[PDB]
RNA sequence: UUACGGCGGU
RNA sequence: AGAACGAAAGUCGGAGGUUCGAAGACGAUCAGAUACCGUCGUAGUUCCGACCAUAAACGAUGCCGACUGGCGAUGCGGCGGCGUUAUUCCCAUGACCCGCCGGGCAGCUUCCGGGAAACCAAAGUCUUUGGGUUCCGGGGGGAGUAUGGUUGCAAAGCUGAAAC
């Protein structure tokens, strides 16, 4: 975004910093040397962030080109993302794949599996590789939201912010989710997105509900 | 037969008519 | 790799003379020993007298006898 | 058909390396074909520890180790199942088993 | 009767897409075999190359299933090849027509010189490699006719193009890779940039986004 | 010899996703029910099929089994949609950086405009767990 | 195709990629026409066209399409100028 | 040991070209690689090239535009005639529509075309289309 | 530890 | 053309002669054992000098040159840097650590492309065929045989057909 109506925001930056996003790890794909911007003495590579919202507003300007608004489909493997994926098709009103991915699903059309859709987005190119070998087949562009360790091959518009840790995937898909809303008539730019980042996060493990309700006892009782 | 003992038998074969030729000048 | 220059033709063409003669329908039909030995003589047919009749046996998948002369 | 990149062997910028002899049957192999095989067995084996120290003049004896290395021909190395026949593609991989002490 | 499961033939069937060459220029994955039979129905001729019994070994006999060449094309630039292992040859040589359809390819056409009215030959000389045999089919001056061998041949007059001098090498009697290595030459005729295909190509809207109305107010 | 075939295994999982609401963990109950609601041709996988339908409702009473039957679909929403928390894990605005990238925002031009005090990174850069088997 | 009659002779003419400016065959099915959708300057919200770009599936499979969306992106008034 | 030097030029644009790349570089340049090159892109195969002028021999830095097929080279330098020249044009171009054996003439180093359209038969130097 | 053979054409 | 070097065995002569060990002797095992298995053991294996010039002498890939993906590692130099460890209580050089560059033995990846495929970052840049140059292949056998020549003390080596 080339204006200054779509720049950086300064908020977001106390968001981007408070969740990781831009620690790479161990190593650095030799197709994200131009997103980086230096190694640690910690050997891991940190990311530049301006380079990481310049690609983050250029995917939701495929995602708004696609006129049927259920027709990109949306699909993450890895437990760290599957809470945010989902939302984020309620949110946008997309089409979510969770979980396992049926191989043959956008080639084989016989079984009712079957989903034809015209853009792609993937939590993670080399665990998730699946779907993106079989968008090789039937000429379907797409966007991952990829580390330093990830390879590219049939990526197109990948966001080069990080995909390890819970809380830098879930607010990825939050600032996305935020941003295509906010290039339609849905959210003025001024009034800050009510729905917290929070709510996309990996769910935590099961002591889930006996934390809330032992700082409950006032409110229920 | 392996091919280093046909190699064997003619060159026993081929000194044995090497006298031949050398006793029948 | 072969030659290739705008000075190699004696080369190639000396490369190529003895390395004729190396299938065989060059050689029999230019190196002359093989015509000094068919009984022929280098023509397509000849007479001659029946010495003997002889029944020769077929190949193994066959079994028959070919009948043949010693002329 | 070459079965393998390597020919069996480790060997890569030389022309002749030491050779070596099995240790069941003798045989000359050289040193950088042979499947070896260092052993660290303790001398005293194991269900004979409570045996011998309760014999022993002392209270608290370290014994001693054995230390030999085996190196076999292949011939005698499948033979005696040190090593397995693999399967073509699983072949490909120098990765040691693991190791299953306790 | 056809009902169709994708959105290239759902858009077909209402008459929406026209003249297959945008669906070409957009390289659709076809799928179903009806959508080539709906626009070049009653132009297509459909016959056979060759049908050899291939066959395994089994605990008890051999499995003898039956291998059906069969290739599909009109006279004005369209070519098929379909190939298709079956237990029994009548229903080997009929899928295969289904297979023969739905792998179709646009041959491009040109001129030896003097362009004078219709294309007549090859644009330049092309190539096909399948296993060990290429095919180079080269073009031929006007009046010349098909310098080939027969089952190329069978391709070529089934590929509207009046005249090619062609040579091969390889195992040319391996009718099956024989086939296909001629039909790889004439399925890359539009896949060679020529001087007449410099300027830079405006994109026109996909049939996908062109026609998001029929998935949305129709479909849904 | 005990082991279920593939009929009773899935024709006992259309009932617990179609009729959860009258099953209970009594096999006397089910063996009933499953003679009234679905059509089952002889007496022995009658009772073989609401053998696996009980043991199935021990089975969900615990956990997420694959069970898209609707009270275990529902209740996800409880966890996924619901815990927006009233505090934020974002906002904290005590928060470290590394000398190195307290440079790489200055020349995103936030180098005044934020809090974000430094951590003074390790000179060690032992990074590199060692090689080898041992 | 311009024949000297000065006719276009030629069942279409076939999209060609703007990274490598090779030619799309007819079944290059990893060949992407994808819309990078642009805004107004004062509000920032989707004003109705937007561009499109065709990426052929063998510089595609080579894995460097983002370095050639990002190009020419760069190159035609999207991204970042600097 | 390079024995020619256009031949070792006009094999790494070729690599180059069908690898996707904008740029090469060709590290000797001469005389005749520089009338080589602008004939092509005087035809308009390549762009903008620049000469790196070093007190050795220099480097050129080509700017691909995609519109090449193939850009080799006919080793031995044969002697072709005019006479002899349409025996030439048949075998190593891929129609006669396009493309072009570019030959050094006493008159310069010209396209097939131009050497007819003068009387500039001379020796063939190399091919590209 | 010892364990060797099985006519020809289909 | 012509040269130098060339494993092992082999030859001639001289020292040596532990071990091993062709031949051989015997034990066994076997229908037979002139074999495997065991005991013994000559030539030999060791050194010196003179010969012989072949090996699955293999990466079954000639040499020189260029270009064409990535990654981790190694080896030898060179350069550049937080720190730690050495008389060092301060040094300069060591030792480890993080890179870079060059040459090297390799490895993992890869729809670069190749290929009859196995597979190869070369066996790639080849029907869109031409970077230099040497050797060598033309169905299977007969046959590396015959014979002429030549090298050797011999064994044999190089050269090397044809009828069929
Ligand atoms: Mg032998
Ligand atoms: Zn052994």
């Amino acid at each position: 975004g080339a204006l200054d109506v779509l720049q950086m925001k300064e908020e977001d930056v106390l968001k981007f910093l408070a969740a990781g996003t831009h620690l790479g790890g161990t190593n650095l794909d030799f197709q994200m040397e131009q997103y980086i911007y230096k190694r640690k003495s910690d050997g891991i590579y940190i990311i530049n962030l301006k380079r990481t919202w310049e690609k983050l507003l250029l995917a939701a300007r495929a995602i708004v080109a696609i006129e049927n608004p259920a027709d990109v489909s949306v699909i993450s493997s890895r437990n760290t993302g599957q809470r945010a994926v989902l939302k984020f098709a309620a949110a946008t009103g997309a089409t979510p794949i969770a979980g396992r991915f049926t191989p043959g699903t956008f080639t084989n059309q016989i079984q009712a599996a079957f989903r034809e859709p015209r853009l792609l987005v993937v939590t993670d190119p080399r665990a998730d590789h699946q779907p993106l070998t079989e968008a090789s087949y039937v000429n379907l562009p797409t966007i991952a939201l990829c580390n330093t360790d990830s390879p590219l091959r049939y990526v197109d518009i990948a966001i080069p912010c990080n995909n390890k840790g819970a809380h830098s995937v879930g607010l990825m898909w939050w600032m996305l989710a935020r941003e295509v809303l906010r290039m339609r008539g849905t959210i003025s730019r001024e009034h800050p997105w009510e729905v917290m980042p929070d709510l996309y996060f990996y769910r935590d493990p099961e002591e889930i509900e006996k934390e809330e309700q032992a700082a409950a006892e006032k409110a229920v009782t | 037969m392996r091919a280093k003992w046909r190699k064997k038998r003619m060159r026993r074969l081929k000194r044995k008519r090497r006298k031949m030729r050398q006793r029948s000048k | 790799g072969k030659c290739r220059g705008l000075r190699t033709a004696r080369k190639l063409r000396s490369h190529r003379r003895d390395q004729k003669w190396h299938d065989k329908q060059y050689k029999k039909a230019h190196l002359g020993t093989a015509l000094k030995a068919n009984p022929f003589g280098g023509a397509s047919h000849a007479k001659g007298i029946v010495l003997e009749k002889v029944g020769v046996e077929a190949k193994q998948p066959n079994s028959a006898i070919r009948k043949c002369v010693r002329v | 058909t070459k079965k393998r990149r390597n020919n069996g062997r480790a060997k890569k910028g030389r022309g002749h390396v030491q050779p070596i002899r099995c240790t069941n049957c003798a045989r000359c192999v050289p040193k950088d074909k042979a499947i070896k095989k260092f052993v660290i067995r303790n001398i005293v084996e194991a269900a004979a520890v409570r045996d011998i120290s309760e014999a022993s003049v002392f209270d608290a004896y370290v014994l001693p180790k054995l230390y030999v290395k085996l190196h076999y021909c292949v011939s005698c190395a499948i033979h005696s199942k040190v090593v397995r026949n693999r399967s073509r593609e699983a072949r490909k991989d120098r990765t040691p088993p693991p190791r299953f002490r306790p | 009767e056809w009902m169709p499961v994708t959105k290239l033939g759902r858009l077909v069937k209402d008459m929406k897409i026209k003249s297959l060459e945008e669906i070409y220029l957009f390289s659709l994955p076809i799928k179903e075999s009806e959508i080539i039979d709906f626009f070049l129905g009653a132009s297509l001729k459909d016959e056979v190359l060759k049908i050899m019994p291939v066959q395994k070994q089994t605990r008890a006999g051999q499995r003898t299933r039956f291998k059906a060449f069969v290739a599909i094309g009109d006279y004005n630039g369209h070519v098929g090849l379909g190939v298709k292992c079956s237990k029994e040859v009548a229903t080997a040589i009929r899928g295969a027509i289904i297979l023969a359809k739905l792998s179709i390819v646009p041959v491009r056409r040109g001129y030896w010189g003097n362009k004078i009215g219709k294309p007549h030959t090859v644009p330049c000389k092309v190539t096909g490699r399948c296993g060990s045999v290429l095919v180079r089919l080269i073009p031929a001056p006007r009046g010349t006719g098909i310098v080939s061998a027969p089952v190329p041949k069978k391709l070529l007059m089934m590929a509207g193009i009046d005249d090619c001098y062609t040579s091969a090498r390889g195992c040319t009697a391996t009718l099956g890779n024989f086939a296909k290595a001629t039909f790889d030459a004439i399925s890359k005729t539009y896949s060679y940039l020529t001087p007449d295909l410099w300027k830079e190509t405006v994109f026109t809207k996909s049939p996908y986004q062109e026609f998001t109305d029929h998935l949305v107010k129709t479909h849904t | 010899g005990r082991v279920r075939t593939k009929t009773v295994k899935k024709a006992a999982r259309v009932i617990i996703e179609k009729y959860y609401t009258r099953l209970g963990n009594d096999f006397h109950t089910n063996k009933r029910v499953c003679e009234e609601i679905a059509i089952i041709p002889s007496k022995k996988l009658r009772n073989k099929i609401a053998g696996y339908v009980t043991h199935l409702m021990k089975r969900i009473q615990r956990g997420p089994v694959r069970g898209i039957s609707i009270k275990l679909q529902e209740e996800e929403r409880e966890r996924r949609d619901n815990y927006v928390p009233e505090v934020s894990a974002l906002d904290q605005e005590i928060i470290e950086v590394d000398p190195d990238t307290k440079e790489m925002l200055k020349l995103l031009d936030f180098g005044s405009l934020s809090n974000l005090q430094v951590t003074q990174p390790t000179v060690g850069m032992n990074f590199k767990t060692p090689r080898g088997p041992v | 195709m311009q024949n000297d009659a000065g006719e276009f002779v030629d069942l279409y003419v076939p999209r060609k990629c703007s990274a490598s400016n090779r030619i799309i065959g007819a079944k290059d099915h990893a060949s992407i026409q994808m819309n990078v959708a642009e805004v107004d300057k004062v509000t920032g919200r989707f004003n109705g066209q937007f561009k499109t770009y065709a990426i052929c599936g063998a510089i595609r499979r080579m894995g460097e399409s983002d370095d050639s969306i990002l190009r020419l992106a760069k190159a035609d008034g999207i991204v970042s100028k600097n | 040991v390079r024995m020619n030097v256009l031949a070792d030029a006009l094999k790494s644009i070729n690599n180059a070209e069908k690898r996707g790349k904008r740029q090469v570089l060709i590290r000797p340049c001469s005389k005749v690689i520089v009338r080589f090159l602008t004939v092509m892109m005087k035809h308009g195969y390549i762009g903008e090239f620049e000469i790196i002028d070093d007190h050795r021999a220099g480097k050129i830095v080509v700017n691909l535009t995609g519109r090449l097929n193939k850009c080799g080279v006919i080793s031995p330098r044969f002697d072709v005639q005019l006479k002899d020249l349409e025996k030439w044009q048949n075998n190593l171009l891929p129609s006669r529509q396009f493309g072009f054996i570019v030959l050094t003439t006493s008159a310069g180093i010209m396209d097939h075309e131009e050497a007819r359209r003068k009387h500039t038969g001379g020796k063939i130097l190399g091919f590209f289309f």
